[PDB]
């Protein structure tokens, strides 16, 4: 029957928008591994930053190491 | 190979160590004519040599 077959045929008319959910969920699967990465590249551009940046970013926990080098003079 | 540079928050504090610089003539130049002169050493020159 013309019904049937009519059905059959617009049954993937509609391909470009499957195409587009494909994206959706390949990209939701693969984003996360921005956080790893990110974190890298914060941890090596740390030391090149200012350091009062330095010690705003880590909300002061971060302070200049102390050796024993390099007082204060009287 | 040694340069004042090297005594200040090492060994020394900075003051001590550019008025200690200051004892001594160091050779500079040449200037607008061409003459070569002497100068009070500065933290960034190297230790004299006799
Ligand atoms: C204990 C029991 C034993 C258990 C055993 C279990 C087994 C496991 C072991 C565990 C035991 C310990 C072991 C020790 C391990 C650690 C030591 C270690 O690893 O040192 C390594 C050590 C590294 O030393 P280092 O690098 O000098 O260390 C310097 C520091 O890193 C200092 O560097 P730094 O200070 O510059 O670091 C910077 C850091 C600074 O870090 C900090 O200061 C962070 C502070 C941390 C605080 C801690 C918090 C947690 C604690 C909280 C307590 C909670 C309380 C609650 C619980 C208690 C009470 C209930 O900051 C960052 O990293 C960046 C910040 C974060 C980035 C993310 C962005 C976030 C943005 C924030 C947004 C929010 C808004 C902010 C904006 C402000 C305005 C609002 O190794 C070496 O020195 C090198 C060794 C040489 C080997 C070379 C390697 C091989 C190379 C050859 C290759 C060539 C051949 C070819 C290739 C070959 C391929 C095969
Ligand atoms: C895809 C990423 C590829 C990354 C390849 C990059 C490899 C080479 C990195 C070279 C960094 C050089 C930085 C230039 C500034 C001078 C550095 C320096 O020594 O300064 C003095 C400083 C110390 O300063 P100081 O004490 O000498 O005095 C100057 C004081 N400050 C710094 C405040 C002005 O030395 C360091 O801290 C060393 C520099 C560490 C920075 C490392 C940066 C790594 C970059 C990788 C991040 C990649 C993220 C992903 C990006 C991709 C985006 C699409």
């Amino acid at each position: 029957s013309r019904a049937v077959y009519a059905k059959l045929w617009a049954s993937t008319a509609q391909y470009t928008q499957r195409r587009h959910y494909a994206w959706y969920q390949i990209w939701s699967r693969v984003i996360p591994w921005s956080v790893p990465w990110g974190i890298f590249a914060m941890w090596m551009v740390f030391p090149a930053m200012p350091v009062e940046y330095r010690q705003a970013l880590t909300f002061g926990i971060w302070q200049k190491p102390n050796i024993g080098t390099h007082g204060p003079d009287p | 190979q040694l340069h004042f540079r090297h005594l200040v928050g090492e060994v020394l504090p900075e003051k001590r160590v550019k008025q200690i610089a200051a004892e001594y003539d160091v050779t500079d130049g040449p200037n607008d004519q061409g003459e070569m002169y002497t100068r009070p050493g500065i933290l960034g020159d190297a230790f004299p040599s006799p």
